[PDB]
RNA sequence: ACCUGUCUGGUUGAUUCCGACAACGCGUGAGGCCUGGGGUGCAGCAGGCUGUGCGACGGGCGGCGGCAAGCUGCAGGAGGGCAGGCGAAAACAGGUCAGUGAUGCCCUCAGAUGCUCUGGGCUGCACGCGCACUACAAUGGCGCGGCGAGCGGGAGUGCCGGGAGGCGCGGGCGAGGCCGUGGCGCAGCAGGGAUGGGGGCCUGGAAGGGUGCCCUGAACGAGGAAUUCCUAGUAGCCGCGGGUC
């Protein structure tokens, strides 16, 4: 997928999301309005569209995966959605992403066949690359 | 020495201020912050309303510093 | 090839004939950053250009150490004030800082026996240049530490009261105070 | 009033820490040659800029 | 399916062991493959030099690296213990992989 | 140009008093509230953002209404669809309902805690009697 | 059809590059194409290399580089060395040679390290 | 007794060498050496791997010194004092009897100074001191998006949970940060995270241990006399992994 990186990054996001908004394939947890969103985070993510923003975030992670011809889960993609724990008087060690959201936000994109499983890992499918493909003809 | 600067409008400085960036060439958002005794946050969202109107236009957009300048 | 992708290095002159040798203004990157060994070679740190023997300058105190890529960021800010703000080259308005910022005589103690004087010492070119680099890079951090002023202003402030000589300035009123102690012991 | 001095000889550095160097300075278009103590890091073919206003 | 496995710590042991081997094994088959050399794996220990603590932090790093070659083809098993036999007067340890 | 600005309020009370504190009216909403003893940062980023108030506003540009929108937010959160674990005193020893303690009740419950101990001879609130370190931590060299 | 491969390398930041007689000029680091880079220290060190051969060299020539390894700014290095030895790759095997020696002296006399490896290494202390 | 050898001088990191010399010849140490690091020749094989070599000697050139040793600048060059390793003779009443099935001697051996179990202590605290950690913030902090190392190469996965964590399969990993951007905006303030309260967990037989959530939010606004470390991929900043477990 070489015309994935020839638009730019964070434009593709919120169109991305936007796009996930809008066709409703992906579903607001309960307490989503307050998720630390990892146990190094100090305060919940001042955006309120943020759970759309990282499921944009985390399918593009998929996509490029799927690029580089490697299999991601749920545990290794929460280790790219870990910062640095300020861990007080100790050092500010960095501390994993919180995996809980992460794995409900990718059910939902199993339930729009965007992410099809192969084996005991997801994979994309070709309808995700359908559906990236009138994206970045947009942008 | 205890400093909180006023993150009010009190419809006299934004006059005020309009007519000092009118004069100066270059002003920035931490300056207007400490020639006045405004918040730079309410000055940043001041000369982004200067810029909205044709009064300065935007310089470079960057998080670290926002520039303006006087247009034409 | 320019500074910043603006800023032409050709068109700066340097007035001063004793540091025309040591300020470095042959186009060699349009960012400050070259990562080059000249430091080894005993004299090369005149062969390094001057804004990123400027930059190496700013990322100091501890909590900077080493963060070119921040400083260098917060002098291309600092630029577009500068140019701005008064037309010139901001290269030009940068070495126009520094000759202005460089104590010519200093003092200091010199004795061949155990008992040592005060005595007035000429400046070397290339140590004028190290320590009016460190002037202005202290002025530009002790003014914007705790206070509304940002590091990208203060630099656009004190490059600008260097060039033009006037008290507000921390260099001059730093290299004069050193050029008045000289005059002190001589 | 500064006077501008090339110097071409070094010799004999000096002080406690060693940093002070006697050299013998030109000047341009007199060509008066004096000795004269430079701190800093210096080599023969530079110029350096006397203020003493005596010698 | 062959794969003549062998590991040893010393180098100049391990390389007249491939040597001969492959004198021995260009005697048997011209579609051998030649000796793979597989990562050096090397462990290191540190260790503190006093058996107190009256001195400096001197610390002692002594070293182990164990090489791996490998050999892949396939033969007969009357060929696979034919080279059985021969890597015998060898301090090479011997593990082989039938599949 | 004032009349068309829009974006941040021309007047604003510089303090607020709610539940017997001062909280300043310069601060953000968010960030104003925490002032509260019992009130965190986060558990005002809870409070906000599930009453509805706008956090892009001052809080004393704060009307009245939503001012009472919020007390009644800090004083029962649970109504307000707060999850129990985000509680400062919940499953209590005597009532046993998660509770959310703001204000004087955190040293009135912390008084009652050392009034109680004191007469159970529980040996942490007689260390915290004499100000003692009562944790895992060590006396000898710090806390002096 | 024809096609160099070159690599330039800083601290531990390795970087391969690929020339190739494309349609048009074209530098896609890292899967990324130049002017998309978002880190534009990146693609200022790519460019100034541009500007100092001149954009006349570059006439076909699509480089496909790709860099790993490192951190932000020993990745800037390792790309900008070997973007210019694929450059000089390509002249030595599928152009002129006299050219290339015309392009090597040109790029040495601007910068040492665009050609040649930094030595430079992380060489730490002990205790 | 001792001295010369083992030195007037020059030189070297080196008693390294040049040289003059009642000394001449040797030997340890130094060097040579061994390991890693960069450059590439060949060979073999498949975040590429490991064998075999080459490559630098201060060689060339200029100037000093000239039986000179050598020093110094430049060119060439991947490289012109790279980092380690072994490390002489003599010492010291240096430390270790608490590493020892290494041990002399003295003392103890049944109400034991033996072993083992349980509990407590080694973690007590008006205080003095060493070394570090985190800071005092705007060159910052917080929230998202983007890009992301090496040593070490075993581990991810699916499900539940807000987090910690749990469960079931199971050949299998990557950081602070930086960049972009939003908020705060000089405030003991969204700096700082000490102390303390309530809840959830992990390990273990057992929490004073660790972790997670909420809340409380201390001193500290640049630190006296003093004093440490450090010359280039170094100091510093910044994490990561291993030993212990």
């Amino acid at each position: 997928m070489k015309e994935l990186f020839m638009v730019r990054a964070d434009a593709l996001n919120e169109a991305l999301a936007g796009y996930l908004k809008s066709k409703n394939i992906v579903k607001l947890p309960e307490n989503f309005d307050i998720i630390k969103t990892s146990h190094g985070k100090q305060r919940a993510p001042s955006d309120k569209d943020w759970y759309y923003k990282r499921a944009a975030s985390i399918f593009r992670k998929l996509l490029i995966a799927m690029h580089e011809e490697k299999r991601i889960g749920v545990k290794r993609l929460s280790r790219k959605y870990g910062c640095a724990k300020n861990r007080g008087s100790r050092p500010s060690k960095h501390v994993d992403g919180s995996r809980g959201h992460i794995r409900k936000i990718m059910q939902d994109l199993e339930r729009a066949g965007l992410i099809v499983k192969d084996g005991n890992y997801r994979k994309v499918s070709d309808m995700g690359i359908i559906e990236t493909g009138q994206l970045i003809s947009q942008i | 020495e205890a400093v909180r600067r006023s993150v009010t409008v009190e419809a006299d400085v934004f006059s005020k201020i309009e007519r000092d960036v009118a004069k100066a060439s270059l002003v920035t958002a931490p300056s207007v912050a400490e020639k006045f005794n405004l918040n730079v946050g309410v000055a940043q969202k001041i000369l982004e309303h200067l810029c909205a109107g044709g009064v300065l236009c935007c310089l470079s957009r960057n998080s670290r510093l926002r520039l303006y300048s006087r247009a034409q | 090839l320019l500074l910043f992708d603006k800023y032409s290095r050709d068109e700066v002159v340097v007035n001063d004939r004793s540091l025309k040798n040591y300020i470095f203004l042959r186009s060699l990157s349009s960012y400050p950053h070259t990562a080059s060994r000249k430091g080894s070679r005993q004299f090369g740190k005149g062969e390094i250009p001057i804004e990123e023997r400027f930059v190496c300058g700013l990322m100091r105190r501890g909590r900077n150490s080493g963060k070119k890529r921040l400083a260098m960021a917060a002098l291309r800010n600092a630029f577009i004030i500068i140019n701005t703000l008064t037309g010139k080259n901001p290269l030009q308005v940068l070495v126009d800082a520094l000759v202005n910022c460089g104590p010519r005589e200093d003092c200091a103690r010199i004795g061949k026996g155990g008992a040592m004087k005060r005595t007035s010492v000429d400046v070397s070119p290339l140590r004028r240049l190290n320590v009016a680099i460190f002037l202005v890079c202290k002025g530009i951090r002790q003014a914007c530490m705790k206070s509304t002023k940002t590091i990208a202003e203060a630099i656009a402030d004190e490059l600008i009261a260097a060039s033009r000589n006037s008290p507000n300035s921390f260099g001059v009123k730093k290299k004069d105070e050193i050029e008045r102690m000289a005059k002190s012991n001589r | 009033q500064v006077f501008l001095g090339e110097v071409m000889q070094l010799y004999n550095k000096t002080g406690p820490g060693g940093s002070i160097t006697l050299c013998q300075l030109k000047l341009e278009d007199t060509g008066r040659m004096l000795h004269r103590a430079v701190i800093g890091p210096i080599k023969i073919g530079d110029v350096v800029t006397l203020l003493d206003c005596e010698r | 399916s062959v794969d003549i496995n062998l590991e040893g710590t010393s180098v100049e042991e391990i390389e007249k062991v491939c040597r001969d081997f492959y004198a021995y094994a260009k005697t048997l088959v011209p579609d051998m493959g030649g000796v793979k050399r597989l990562q050096t794996k090397k462990g290191k220990i540190t260790t503190r030099r006093s058996p107190c603590g009256e001195g400096t932090n001197t610390w002692s790093r002594y070293r182990i690296s164990v090489h791996r070659r490998s050999f892949s083809a396939h033969l007969y098993p009357s060929v696979l213990e034919k080279f059985a036999t021969f890597l015998k007067g060898s301090n090479v340890e011997i593990s082989l992989v039938i599949k | 140009l004032f009349e068309t600005f829009t974006s941040e309020p021309a007047q604003i009370q510089h303090i607020i008093r709610m539940l017997n504190t001062n909280i300043d009216g310069s601060r953000r909403v968010v960030h104003a509230l925490t002032q509260i003893k019992g009130i965190g940062k986060r558990m005002s980023d809870a409070i906000v953002k599930r009453t509805g108030v706008d956090a892009s506003k001052r809080m004393g540009a704060l009307s009245a209404s939503e001012l009472e929108l919020l007390q009644d937010g800090i004083q029962n959160p649970a109504k307000y669809g707060i999850p129990r674990w985000m509680f400062n005193h919940q499953f209590d020893a005597v009532d046993g309902t998660d509770s959310h303690l703001i204000g004087n009740q955190i040293d009135a419950n912390l008084r009652f805690y050392i009034e109680k101990g004191k007469k159970m001879k529980h040996i942490r609130v007689c260390r915290l009697a004499r100000g003692l370190k009562v944790r895992g931590q060590r006396t000898k060299s710090n806390g002096r | 059809e024809k096609k160099v491969i070159a690599i330039g390398q800083k601290k531990t930041a390795k970087a391969r590059s690929e020339c190739m007689e494309g349609d048009v000029f074209s530098v896609t680091v890292n899967n990324v194409p130049l002017r998309l880079l978002p880190d534009d220290m990146m693609a200022s060190k790519l460019r100034d290399i541009i500007t100092r051969v001149g954009l006349k060299y570059f006439e076909n020539l699509v480089f496909s580089i790709t860099v790993r390894g490192g951190g932000p700014v020993s990745k800037i290095y390792a790309v900008r060395q070997a973007f210019a030895k694929s450059l000089v790759a390509y002249y030595g095997t599928y152009m002129d040679e006299w050219t290339r020696q015309e392009i090597r002296s040109n790029l040495l006399s601007f910068d040492k390290f665009t050609l040649v490896a930094d030595p430079r290494r992380a060489e730490p202390k002990k205790y």
